[PDB]
């Protein structure tokens, strides 16, 4: 007798979404030898070890361990799943054609100081409702604040970085669509962002060339994280100022002036 | 490196430690104040920041009169006030009340003194212990600190050159119980014991060195002389250099069968020397003499299982060699079937050094022997039998009792050394076909 | 150095044991292992007599000599002074045989440190 | 090879691969030699040598053997180096082709010893396999439960060495024994030289009184009863008679009686004439 | 590093010292 | 062609010490380390046992083992100590107990990584080693196993090289050890395994040599062991010095042995004379040889008479032609042919080199695969059983690690050895 373990990868039964999202997972409620005929036709065995590394032999086969640059670390608790799970959020999801988020009061006059950080910081939920919650009310109120958003800039850093830094292709890519809408939202948004490159780009530098004759026939979804990436540079470049691009220039060094 | 940490327990211990620390301190050139007005001291010496040279001892004593006598002793600035454990009433000869009363209120602190000396020995050989079984505080907290420092070291040497009773004049009437028992605790948790009875001693004090009244002293010193041979070869330089652990394997056959005996040569005085020339050939004759060996046992008496040998001196391997060739050609002297190599030799050059006002002459050349034998098991018998004659009439099982031990605890003794009893037997036996 | 009993050259009979007796036989501890692995192999005046001459004496530490001197240096960019000397006070310690220097000015306006 | 895959019955963990690489096309027009032309080997063939990597197994080995080959005219010879000495060959049945690659022998450089060994060593090793089962325990219990002899009994312990009778005087207390000078008789290691350390006691100086001793008319060589003085001795239910050793000596104090055991070990001589039923004195 | 004139009061003369190295 | 010398145990390390001062002696090296010879030769093959440094000194290729420093110590305090490296001292903390088990499994185990550092480390900066040389004593605890250990690891790091082994092996009227015949089965079914020539010493022959060859009154293991440092002198003195027919260790190995397994030598020094009787010698190459195959002279415990010579070789140091060696050679097989056997020509290799020993005239190193080897192994084997039999100090290897199928199998390999040495002997055309 035996048991059977069923390959789950990229299934319904994904163990990778319980084991990134420590705080999620629950519902809504919480011998012989040669001895005298040496020759010159043997070797003694390679010496492949870690430590025969810088040696008379040198490294031989014996590789560096990663640095994980790539490796997908695990999302921090998030104030926005706190909040919704307390019941201070006044949003609710409503299903239909498509499905929106209907608000219990009108957007233009909620105070952004306290909502829209809640929202940039609950963009690293991996689990729905409280992932399309977020991101679809981060919408929301990037399209319904108008002049409302500019002095929120400062307090939506630490969201965007902290989502950024998880390294997950999907969260990386949904925090840049809706950067590219916070961008295009105000004049001077893009200004208000330029001193804060140096937070949000290094994750940009790293999937900067990461994609996944024939097209690809489902785009419409935009998960392309290295496209999105070039996309919100060149966002950046037009809507920021004359130092945008020598700080773009400086945070990656491969990126390319789209107005010089 | 390289040190071996010595255990003096008893009174019996302590006095034999006051003679071999002598014996130490005026070979290694160390005055009582702990100076050498000049390293082959570390290996019993630590030194310390002010250059003076503590000896790697402890000398422990459930009662306070040797240990007294110590501190008012020639060597007071030489000790430690600690390592020199001292209790505040005596055992009364009774191993039941040192392994089981007192032994508790100060084993504590005897290990943690021993700890206090291992962590500074940084290359330790082992324990070499002094003791006499057939008293009390000897018998019982030597038990328990030889079961303490087994459980704690783990695999670390342990010499017990242990005092037994004698086979026909005892110290004392409670001394075979004391012996039966302790051996019984020893027999697991120690690894070489020495035979060091008193008979013996005092038979080759009488008629080797001329001495009509021997005594406690003279007893002593031929054990430091004897403890200085064995453990000189990792102090000085020699033709065969071996350690404490080194006659571990040469001369423990079996687990159970550790036992060995031990003779000096040559214990000659200053009257006898000028009339001998001795070679190696001869002194090694006088180590194989039944009557040169320190135990009252006779070693015809039955089979060799391996004897050891600590030249020191001039001695040559040419001559050892001889004496070995010589020595195995004599017939009156037989070994077992199954060990036909039955030898270990170990050379140093360093001579034994003369104690002032002692009885042995300094010879160019001294070879003490540390041997296996079946025939040692007649002490082990007449100790038996001396126990079971007492043990059948129940004679002082009450102050046993009642010092906090079981009564079954002397049966469990009387039957695993009567299978130490059997064991000697049967390795003495021949390899026959039958056996299969 | 080169003597008879170093004449014979190293042939199997002709080395002898017994001409070159080592002073000590006591083994000395060249190599120590410090119980991590780390395998190693390697004032003047004599104590007693400064110590005898001296019954008061016990410790030499904090038993400096003082002594006074000066060092004179030229200097040429000055506007009074063309060789200057600066005032030394020596502190010589007999436990450990070691010499301190420390500058002590004479007028208060000095200049110096 | 792409299915002949045997797995050998040895244990022998494969050590290296050399390839016996053959120069290329051009090299060899510039040499001077025609590639097409080629048990000797040819002349521009190099043996080339590379390693297996550490705890390799036979698949590994061979899937390295398969890589070197890979080459399309350099290998012609491969060989296998095992943990034995052993090599295994690889050779090429067509130098100008892939495909074949074939094993061909597996010599040992041991191959004729074993061969000429497993005639005379299989007899000496089974005599010696009953030599080698353990007569104990663990400890010194012998197994079988046929008891043995007493052996710390007299009969036992002295079977051919005069008993330690004990004198109180030159004692104050229990006398122990004296040694004796007497010598084992002349039986020196088979096959070994007359080595001596140092000038030695010759033992056919020291032959025993009791060799050709004439038994006179009456069968027994001894005279007088001086036999129970020095000769013949009682130990306990035995008697012991110490001139049975004129008939293990030879006439230079040699053991000519060595008593061997059916399995092939020594039986001890012993020299006990009998049991002398000692009883209670009866009217 | 050459060799000096044959010398044939030497334990250190090799053979082809005897035989040519002479000069 | 680079010596690399490794001594083990303290048996191996003085007759180590020894043999490195002998070396030093031939090429003029002082103990400080420079060069105070008297000839330019001297400095042509010193880097096959030395390595000049940034200080001058000319470091030998040595590395010791032990598990007891106590040997360390004794050979830096001996007057030639100071050559040795002070890296190369491998060393621990509790010695072997004369415990191949301790030697060869926990204690050596732990030290063998490091000291498998050292002598690669010693392998690189070798220009091209010719081989690898040993000393140690099939007796002991960690010259014995840890020896082995260290020949069966290089094995399998440098099988193209020479591992040689000058093993000390032990006898029963010399029993300075009881577990002797357990360390010699354990140690000669290794070195059988993973040594390509083990030439043996046991101590009684050469106590014989220097009772009345030498008939020294009283020679000390330094006298003892310089019979040793000279034949292991001799095995490359045509490696460290031009001759007219030179050869190397390897050379001395492939003409030899035989069969793989035939690798177990005698040996023998030549000229030796008692002190006092140079004036009755005729030192010429007669008399080299008469000494060279004197049964007395040989320095294993070993009597050819009882033996046959599979193949012997004679390496001559000094300024002879090879007329008369090779006439002598041919001459001792000629009128011995009982004892050289029949189904192969010539048993004798003859190899010259200019240099003698200095102070000797002439001299010779005898190498001898006798089949005489066979009674010391079917002793050792009986001895093995007979403790065996009863198990007697089996508890140490036993709770020390390794279990009773090795003992058994190694006792297996062992019997082969003596019964194929028979076979041979008693082989026939
Ligand atoms: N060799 C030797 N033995 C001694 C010496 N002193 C006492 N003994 C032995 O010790 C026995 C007497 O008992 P104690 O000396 O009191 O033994 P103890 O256990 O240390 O002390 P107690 O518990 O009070 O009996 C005697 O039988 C002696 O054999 C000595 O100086 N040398
Ligand atoms: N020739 C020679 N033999 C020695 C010397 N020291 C020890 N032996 C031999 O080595 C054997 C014991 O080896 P041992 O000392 O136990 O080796 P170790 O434990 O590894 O150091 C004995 O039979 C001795 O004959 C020496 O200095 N010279
Ligand atoms: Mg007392």
């Amino acid at each position: 007798s035996y048991e059977i373990k069923p390959i789950v990868k990229g299934t319904k039964r994904d163990p990778s979404l319980l084991k990134y999202n420590k705080a999620a997972g629950a519902g809504p409620f919480g011998t012989h030898g040669y001895g005298g005929a040496c020759s010159s036709l043997r070797k003694g065995r390679p010496r492949d070890a870690p430590d025969a590394a810088f040696s008379e032999k040198g490294c031989g086969k014996s590789a560096p361990p990663k640095a994980g640059a790539f490796k997908k670390r695990v999302i921090p608790p998030t104030e926005f799943r706190r909040a919704y799970n307390r019941g201070d959020l006044p949003i609710a999801i409503c299903h239909g054609s498509r499905p929106t988020v209907d608000w219990k009061v009108e957007v233009e006059k909620l105070d952004y100081h306290h909502y829209l950080p809640i929202f940039f910081d609950g963009i690293r939920e991996t689990e729905e409702p409280y992932m399309f919650l977020a991101r679809q009310g981060c919408l929301d109120l990037l399209e319904r604040g108008g002049s409302k958003i500019l002095p929120t800039i400062p307090q939506l850093i630490i969201p965007i970085k902290t989502a950024l830094n998880t390294r997950h292709p999907d969260i990386i890519s949904a925090t840049l669509r809706i950067l590219q809408h916070l961008i295009v939202s105000d004049d001077l948004i893009g200004e208000a962002l330029v001193p804060y490159y140096r937070q949000i780009l290094p994750v940009l530098n790293l999937f900067k060339n990461v994609h996944k004759d024939a097209m690809d026939y489902g785009q419409r979804n935009r998960d392309d994280v290295g496209d999105l990436v070039n996309e919100t540079l060149q966002l950046l470049e037009q809507h920021g100022g004359d130092d945008a691009y020598i700080n773009i220039k400086y945070m990656v060094p491969s990126y390319e002036s789209c107005i010089y | 490196m390289r040190e071996a940490i010595c255990i003096h327990i008893g009174q019996a211990g302590c006095q034999v430690g006051n003679a071999c620390w002598e014996l130490f301190c005026l070979e290694h050139g160390i005055q009582p104040d702990g100076s050498m007005p000049s390293d082959a001291f570390n290996t019993f010496f630590s030194e310390t920041g002010a250059g003076k040279h503590v000896p790697r001892c402890l000398f422990l004593d459930l009662e306070p009169t040797v240990v007294d006598e110590v501190r008012t002793g020639t060597y007071r600035q030489l000790f430690n006030p600690e390592q020199l454990v001292s209790g505040k009433e005596d055992a009364a000869n009774n191993y039941a009340r040192g392994h089981y009363t007192i032994g508790k209120e100060i084993v504590d602190l005897a290990l943690d003194r021993i700890r206090k000396l291992a962590d500074n020995c940084t290359g330790l050989q082992g324990f070499m212990v002094f003791h006499a079984v057939g008293g009390g505080t000897g018998s019982g907290l030597g038990a328990l600190l030889l079961e303490r420092l087994s459980v704690d070291y783990g695999k670390k040497s342990k010499l017990g050159y242990t005092v037994y009773p004698s086979p026909q004049v005892s110290t004392a009437v409670v001394e075979p119980y004391n012996c039966v028992l302790s051996t019984h605790s020893l027999l697991e948790h120690t690894d070489v014991a020495t035979m060091l009875d008193n008979e013996a001693i005092y038979d080759l004090t009488r008629r080797s060195l001329d001495i009509e009244r021997p005594s406690y002293t003279n007893v002593n010193r031929l054990i430091g002389q004897v403890v200085s041979s064995l453990t000189a070869s990792l102090r000085f330089d020699g033709a065969l250099n071996v350690d404490l652990t080194e006659f571990q394997t040469n001369l423990v056959p079996y687990p159970r069968i550790h036992f060995v005996l031990t003779s000096y040569a040559p214990v000659v005085s200053a009257e006898k020397a000028y009339h001998e020339q001795l070679s190696v050939a001869d002194i090694t004759n006088s180590v194989f003499e039944p009557a040169g060996m320190l135990t009252k046992c006779d070693p015809r008496h039955g089979k060799y299982m391996s004897c050891c040998l600590m030249y020191r001196g001039d001695v040559v391997p040419k001559d050892v060699n001889a004496a070995i060739a010589t020595i195995k050609t004599k017939r009156t002297i037989q070994f077992v079937d199954w060990c036909p190599t039955g030898f270990k030799c170990g050379i140093n050059y360093q001579p034994p050094t003369v104690v002032p006002g002692g009885d042995l002459a300094k010879v160019q050349r001294a070879v003490c022997m540390i041997a296996n034998s079946t025939a040692i098991a007649e002490v082990f018998a007449r100790i038996d039998h001396k126990f079971d004659l007492m043990y059948s009439k129940r004679a002082f099982v009450h102050w046993y009792v009642g010092e906090g031990m079981e009564e079954g605890e002397f049966s469990e003794a009387r039957e695993d050394l009567a299978a130490l009893e059997k064991d000697y037997e049967e390795v003495g036996a021949e390899s026959a076909d039958d056996m299969g | 150095e080169k003597t008879v009993y170093n004449a014979l050259p190293k042939l199997p009979g002709f080395s002898f044991a017994e001409l070159q007796h080592p002073a000590t036989h006591g083994k000395r501890q060249y190599c120590t292992i410090d119980s991590e692995g780390t395998r190693t192999v390697k004032c003047g005046i004599p104590v007693r007599i400064i110590l005898q001459r001296f019954p008061s004496w016990r410790t030499m530490d904090d038993k400096a000599l003082r002594f006074f001197a000066y060092y004179t240096e030229d200097v040429v960019g000055s506007r009074i002074e063309t060789w200057r000397v600066r005032k030394v006070k020596l502190h010589y310690f007999l436990a450990d045989g070691s010499l301190s220097i420390v500058e002590t000015p004479a007028v208060a306006n000095s200049g110096l440190q | 090879m792409n299915s002949t895959y045997k797995e050998p019955s040895s244990a022998a963990v494969p050590t290296s691969y050399a390839v016996l690489s053959l120069p290329s096309k051009a090299t060899m027009r510039r040499k001077g030699y025609n590639p097409d032309e080629v048990l000797a080997t040819h002349p521009l063939a190099s043996w080339k040598t590379f390693s297996l990597p550490v705890g390799c197994t036979y698949k590994d080995a061979v899937t390295a053997v398969q890589t070197a080959n890979a080459k399309p005219w350099g290998p012609i010879k491969i060989r296998l180096n095992f943990s034995d000495g052993r090599y295994e060959q690889f050779e090429r049945v067509a130098p100008s082709v892939m495909d074949s690659l074939q094993s061909t022998t597996t010599y040992s450089p041991n191959g004729v010893f074993k061969e000429e060994t497993l005639s005379l060593s299989t007899t000496r090793r089974e005599a010696q396999k009953p030599r080698l089962r353990p007569l104990v325990d663990e400890r010194g219990h012998h197994l079988s439960s046929k008891p043995i002899p007493r052996t710390f009994a007299p009969e036992e312990l002295y079977k051919n060495c005069p008993p330690p009778v004990l004198c109180q005087p030159g004692y104050d207390f229990t006398p122990i024994s004296y040694n004796t000078f007497l010598l084992n008789p002349q039986d020196p290691p088979h096959g070994v030289r007359s080595v001596q350390s140092n000038f030695m006691h010759s033992k056919c100086d020291y032959r025993p009184r009791s060799y050709l001793r004439p038994e006179e008319v009456t069968g027994t060589s001894h005279a007088s009863r001086h036999c129970h003085c020095n000769e013949v001795f009682q130990l306990g239910d035995h008697t012991m008679d110490f001139a049975c050793e004129g008939t293990m000596v030879d006439h230079r104090n040699r053991l000519v009686k060595k008593d061997y055991s059916p399995i092939g070990t020594l039986k001890a001589n012993s020299s006990i004439v009998g049991r002398r039923h000692a009883r209670k004195p009866r009217f | 590093p050459p060799h000096g004139p044959a010398n044939m009061m030497s334990t250190y003369m090799t053979r082809y010292d005897y035989d040519y190295n002479r000069d | 062609r680079e010596i690399v010398s490794c001594q083990a145990g303290q048996c191996g390390n003085q007759i180590g010490s020894k043999f490195w001062e002998v070396i030093s002696d031939e090429h003029g090296v002082d103990p400080t380390g420079t060069y105070q010879g008297d000839s330019d030769l001297q400095l042509e093959r010193i880097n096959v046992y030395f390595d000049e440094s940034s200080g001058g000194r000319y470091v030998p290729r040595a590395v010791l083992m032990d598990l007891e420093p106590g040997t360390m110590d004794s050979v830096r305090a001996g007057p030639y100590g100071q050559l040795f490296r002070p890296d190369n001292f491998i060393f621990g903390q509790s010695g072997a107990g004369n415990n191949w088990a301790k030697g060869h499994y926990t204690e050596g185990a732990e030290l063998i990584d490091s000291v498998l550092d050292v002598c690669r480390k010693e392998a690189e900066s070798c220009d091209c080693l010719q081989g690898f040389q040993l000393s140690h004593s099939l007796g002991g605890g960690t010259g014995s196993g840890m020896g082995t250990l260290l020949i069966s690891k290089l094995r399998e790091e440098y099988p193209d090289r020479i591992m040689m082994t000058f093993s000390v092996i032990p006898s029963p009227r010399v029993s300075d050890t009881v577990v002797e015949p357990y360390n010699t089965t354990l140690s000669v079914h290794q070195l059988v395994e993973n040594s390509d020539e083990s030439m043996c010493i046991d101590n009684e022959a050469l106590y014989d040599i220097c009772f009345r060859t030498l008939k020294l009154t009283t020679p000390t293991f330094g006298d003892l062991n310089h019979l040793v440092a000279a034949v292991m002198s001799g095995v490359t003195c045509c490696l460290r010095f031009p001759g007219q027919l030179n050869s190397d260790l390897r050379k001395l190995a492939v003409n030899l042995v035989p069969f793989p397994r035939l690798h177990f030598f005698m040996m023998g020094f030549a000229p030796l004379t008692s002190r006092g009787s140079q004036q009755y010698r005729g030192l010429s190459v007669a008399e080299l040889t008469q000494q060279m195959f004197d049964a007395k002279n040989m320095m294993q415990a070993a009597d050819p008479r009882h033996g046959r010579y599979l193949t012997a070789s004679a390496l001559f140091r000094g300024r002879m032609s090879t007329k008369e060696v090779d006439e002598q050679m041919l001459n001792v097989q000629n009128k011995n042919s009982s004892y050289f056997i029949e189904w192969i020509p010539n048993n004798i290799k003859s190899s010259i080199c200019d240099i003698p020993p200095k102070g000797l005239k002439m001299s010779v190193t005898f190498i001898g695969n006798n089949t005489c080897i066979q009674e010391m192994f079917r002793r050792v084997g009986e001895q093995f059983t007979g403790m065996f039999r009863r198990k007697a100090f089996l508890h140490w290897y036993t709770g020390e690690g390794m279990d009773e199928m090795e003992f058994t199998e190694a006792e297996s390999n062992m019997n082969d050895l003596v019964s194929e040495y028979q076979q041979y002997q008693d082989a026939t055309v």
